[PDB]
């Protein structure tokens, strides 16, 4: 029934951009805090970014502040991060992630209930 | 960890009582210093009610004499709301606050929607 699709993984440059985008599908998610985690080959998963449900109301990891963005569009149930100034080490599998908290906990990964697939994120510091 | 079990939604009927679940499994070391119970205002969680070292308390006059919150074990502080108003459909947002040995302090919270059902 639920589902969190993403897509706009891939390769880019440094210095370059993309968007990821997470579609959230089964039910309505406009009162559910979204999330971003980061993931590299046997290493822990980590925190990159959330929006609350209520207000507009963003977090980050001190890592990407001022570098990337969350941003949400409730009609369409998809919540995007625009990752740009891109550096060799925002290489990972991303993950987006829905949950019901409201200001608290939303690092925390137990905090979330529905998570998506992954897409890769590689920054080489070649070109294309 | 810890996280709060709180549904995504529950039902009163009008003029009637609804208990909204609020439970978490008890961490050692993590000692629960602050519940608040909070009503969704557009942007802002406005208090409701409560719970520290003092005891309990009821924080806007609309619930006044309507309000009480589970203390009987840890990890249960379910609020039950009784004399349902319409007024009363919202989200509510439970909220505990824990302090570890040294004095660092975590908090979580976890949003439910009440329909009051005529």
């Amino acid at each position: 029934q639920v589902q969190l699709v993403e897509s706009g993984g891939g390769l880019v440059q440094a210095g370059g951009s993309l968007r990821l985008s997470c579609a959230a599908s089964g039910r309505t998610f406009s009162s559910y805090g979204m999330g971003w985690f980061r993931q590299a080959p046997g290493k822990e998963r980590e925190f990159v970014a959330a929006i609350g449900p209520f207000g507009y109301e963003t977090y980050y990891a001190d890592s990407v502040k001022g570098r990337f963005t969350i941003s949400r569009d409730n009609a369409k149930n998809t919540v995007y991060l625009q990752m740009n100034s891109l550096k060799p080490e925002d290489t990972a599998v991303y993950y987006c992630a829905a949950g019901r908290w409201n200001r608290y906990g939303f690092e925390d990964q137990d905090n979330f209930d529905y998570w998506g697939q992954g897409t890769q994120v590689t920054v080489s510091s070649a070109a294309a | 960890r810890p996280i709060l079990e709180v549904p995504e939604s529950v039902t009163g009927p009008w003029k009637g009582d609804v208990n909204l679940p609020c439970t978490y499994d008890p961490l050692q070391g993590y000692t629960q210093v602050l519940v608040k119970w909070l009503v969704q205002r557009g942007s802002d969680p406005v208090t409701i009610f409560l719970r520290d070292s003092s005891g309990d308390h009821i924080q806007q006059a609309k619930y006044q004499g309507r309000l009480h919150v589970s203390h009987k074990v840890p990890g249960d502080v379910s609020l039950q709301l009784s004399t349902l108003e319409m007024d009363d459909r919202s989200h509510y947002t439970c909220e505990v606050t824990w302090q570890t040995p040294d004095g660092n302090q975590v908090v979580r919270d976890k949003i439910t929607e009440l329909r009051v059902q005529k």
